[PDB]
């Protein structure tokens, strides 16, 4: 058998049997990423301290002015 | 020697029907255990196997002569040990058919042992029609008490 299970009309020979099974497409798949691409594009060490400290300087001035208005 | 054995076990399994699942002697088979041990793993015969009608050999020996390989063991057992001379190898070639040429129940006692003689399911106990399998049966080496031969 095995030439009556995989017919492929013609083929003249036991080789050239159909042989259609699963696999990667011709040319493989896309290059798959595996590294750790963690983007560190956030606020830096400064700009975070200077945003906080700018607030505990202007916002505290505003607390002061609000205390003046309340008084 | 091994190539000769594989050759012959291919011929035997060539015109032999795929009756192993429905064969009563499926597990306890010389043909299955010689093919799975000395015969080739594959068969190149992809054509029309020969088939043979089932002879009526009585209420003891269920007969499926298509499975039978025409090794002649039973037709010798009935002629010699059983001594009744009813079985025969009728015909020649692949058309060879083992059994009585006229419908003739094996009137001889001692002719139920042809099933153990038979290396193939073909001749099987009709009482033990299909009720069990060669692996389920737990065997005890008992004796017999029907007749005083023990
Ligand atoms: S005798 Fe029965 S079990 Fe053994 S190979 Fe033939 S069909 Fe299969
Ligand atoms: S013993 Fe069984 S296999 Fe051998 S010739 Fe007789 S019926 Fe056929």
């Amino acid at each position: 058998t095995e030439a009556m299970i995989r017919n492929k009309p013609g083929m003249a020979s036991v080789k050239d049997m159909p042989l259609l099974q699963d696999g990667p497409p011709p040319g493989g798949f896309a290059p798959v990423r595996y590294a750790r691409r963690i983007s560190n594009t956030g606020p830096s060490a400064m700009a975070m301290f200077l945003a906080v400290s700018g607030a505990f300087a202007w916002g505290m001035y505003q607390v002061g002015q609000g205390n003046k208005i309340r008084r | 020697a091994k190539k000769a054995r594989e050759g012959v076990m291919e011929f035997l399994l060539m015109n032999h029907p795929l009756d192993c699942p429905i064969c009563d002697q499926g597990g306890e088979c010389d043909l299955q255990d010689q093919s799975m041990a000395f015969g080739s793993d594959r068969g190149r015969f992809t054509e029309m196997k020969r088939s043979v009608v089932d002879k009526n050999l009585g209420p003891l020996v269920k007969t499926v002569m298509t499975r039978c390989i025409q090794c002649t063991r039973c037709v010798r057992f009935a002629s010699e040990v059983a001594g009744v001379q009813d079985l025969g190898i009728l015909g020649r070639g692949s058309g060879e058919e083992i059994g009585t040429y006229v419908e003739k129940l094996m009137t001889s006692e001692l002719s139920g042992n042809v099933i153990d003689i038979c290396p193939v399911g073909a001749l099987t106990s009709k009482p033990f029609a299909f009720k069990a399998r060669n692996w389920e049966l737990k065997a005890t080496e008992t004796i017999d008490v029907s007749d005083a031969v023990g």
